[PDB]
């Protein structure tokens, strides 16, 4: 799955 | 200031993307979709699975 960490 | 997820709040923490390119939400907060760790493989949100 594609995930990202909020910057 | 954009909002996302089913909770309609700003981005925060870890977020996961729906793999349906036509998804109107696109990104969700991990907790809102009951995720503690990112799943393996493609992932589709609750809305797109029950569309
Ligand atoms: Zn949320
Ligand atoms: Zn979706």
């Amino acid at each position: 799955a594609r995930t990202k960490q909020t910057a | 200031e954009p909002t996302y997820c089913l909770c309609h709040q700003v981005s925060y923490g870890e977020m996961i993307g729906c793999d349906n390119p036509d998804c109107p939400i696109e990104w969700f907060h991990f907790a809102c979709v009951d995720l503690t760790t990112k799943p393996k493989g493609k992932w589709f949100c609750p809305r797109c699975v029950q569309e």
